[PDB]
């Protein structure tokens, strides 16, 4: 068992053990949830506060990398915010050096490739936070997730976290072709309430952003009253 | 500085426009560059203001004495190998180019040109200053022999019009006059009755997009007008 003490090792099975350890921080971590309208696209999730004492907005896990494209954090919020970095440095790459914005297919595969780099070397480890990533840039609405191994996929609706298996029956039962942002909204929330678990977390808030039509393809929060 | 001269049938026109300048400051926007030799012979002066004054001044002295000494009126050959001798006698001192034109009975209409070196040729349009190189290919296209004397006026007109909007050293006025058998006729057009400006052409009156606002595509629209 010598085998899982870097992630420059394979496993004699093909396996990379610290890469799968880093996923259960993912795992262990506060329930998100994501869905893609004909509009937009629509991401939410769970804060676990720590204390009754924090301002708003503390320790926020939704940020936005361009005008038109925004990114939500799961599993290590400081591992996040490096991410956050690098995503923000590939936008302004893309509008400096090419004059477009960045397209969302092209924006989840740098990030990909970024975290995949992690869990090739000996002296580093890799990331323990999953990134969903929210665009409508020339290539439409698109919603992406990128995990600790640096495998990309796209989807028409997404959860994360130690809610996930739950969450993700209650988003089969939604129409993806005919739904709109402000709906979206009230079942996604209600989605978070529910498989939030009352026992050990006692204290918690939802973060909730958007882009759309509505809002000018401009990814931002939604205003605290829309709860 | 935009002169010319060209020929119709029975006469000459030449025309300018009025600006002297130190290169980007203008000191007079009021010149006048069609300078008289004689009754019927003017000149068109580009270069030095000092050196053209000084060189048209001298041989007009020198033709009003040939034509006193044989009672009959000069010839346009006659004042344009006056002219060109001075040319080409102080050529490494001055900055000048000429353009002679008039009417005599014997041979009509003539112009002729006396560039810089103090060459000399007849021909039936002239163009000079740094406003000509504009208009080389506008006779090129438009220009034809047997005009009349009105046709020949206003070509000229639009001619020096299309030469100052684009060269930043002509502008002001355009000058013109027509000398034929009958009497000289000169004529002052205004900036504000140009035939031609770029600031009135329809296709540039709709600004270039350089400045389009911040946005989520890579569609160029408009220039951005107000402050987000």
């Amino acid at each position: 068992t010598e085998h899982d003490q870097s992630t420059d090792i394979f496993s004699a099975d093909g396996r990379v053990f610290q890469v799968e350890y880093a996923c259960k921080a993912v795992d262990n971590g506060s329930t998100a949830v994501a869905a893609c309208c004909t509009d937009g696209v629509v991401v939410a999730v769970e804060k676990i506060l720590t204390s009754r004492m924090l301002e708003e907005g503390s320790n926020d896990r939704i940020h936005a990398v361009d005008r038109q494209a925004g990114v939500c954090i799961c599993g290590m919020l400081p591992d996040g915010r490096a991410v956050v970095s690098r995503a923000r440095a590939e936008a302004e790459n893309s509008r400096d050096v090419f004059a477009t914005p960045i397209p969302g297919s092209v924006l989840a595969s740098r990030i990909g490739e970024f975290m995949h780099v992690y869990t090739t070397h000996y002296a580093y480890r890799p990331f323990g936070c999953s990134v969903i990533i929210a665009s409508y840039a020339d290539d439409g609405p698109q919603l992406f997730v990128s995990d600790p191994s640096g495998t990309v996929a796209g989807y028409y609706g997404i959860a994360l976290g130690k809610g996930k298996t739950v969450a993700k029956t209650e988003l089969e039962k939604l129409n993806f072709k005919s739904i709109t942002c402000d709906e979206a909204v009230v079942k996604l929330t209600k989605i978070l309430h529910d498989v939030h678990d009352k026992s050990k977390d006692k204290l918690y808030e939802l973060e909730v952003a958007w882009v759309c039509n509505k809002s000018n393809c401009v990814f931002q929060h939604v205003p605290n009253d829309m709860i | 500085t935009t002169i010319m001269a060209v020929a119709f049938k029975g006469g000459v026109v030449l025309a300018a426009d009025s600006r002297t300048s130190t290169g980007t400051y203008v000191v007079n926007r009021a010149s006048n560059k069609l300078t008289k030799l004689a009754e019927k012979i003017y000149c068109c002066r580009s270069g030095s203001a000092a050196d053209t004054q000084a060189l048209a001044e001298q041989t007009a002295n020198y033709l009003e004495s040939y034509e006193i000494d044989t009672s009959k009126p000069v010839n346009v050959t006659t004042a344009a190998n006056i002219f060109k001798k001075l040319c080409y006698m102080n050529k490494w001192n001055i900055s000048a180019g000429i353009i002679v034109a008039g009417y005599d009975p014997l041979n009509g209409g003539s112009v002729y040109s006396i560039p810089s070196g103090g060459s000399c040729v007849k021909l039936d349009y002239a163009l000079g200053g740094s406003g000509s190189i504009f208009l080389y290919s506008f006779f090129d296209a438009n220009y034809k022999t047997g005009m009349s004397k009105e046709e020949c006026v206003c070509f000229c007109q639009r001619a020096v019009a299309h030469a100052y909007s684009r060269d930043g050293s002509s502008g002001g006025l355009i000058r013109t006059i027509a000398l034929h058998q009958g009497e000289p006729e000169d004529m002052t057009i205004p900036w504000t009755k140009t035939p031609y400006c770029m600031e009135k052409d329809p296709k540039y009156r709709d600004l270039a997009v350089q400045n389009p606002p911040f946005s989520s595509s890579a569609k160029i629209t408009v220039n951005q007008s107000r402050s987000e």
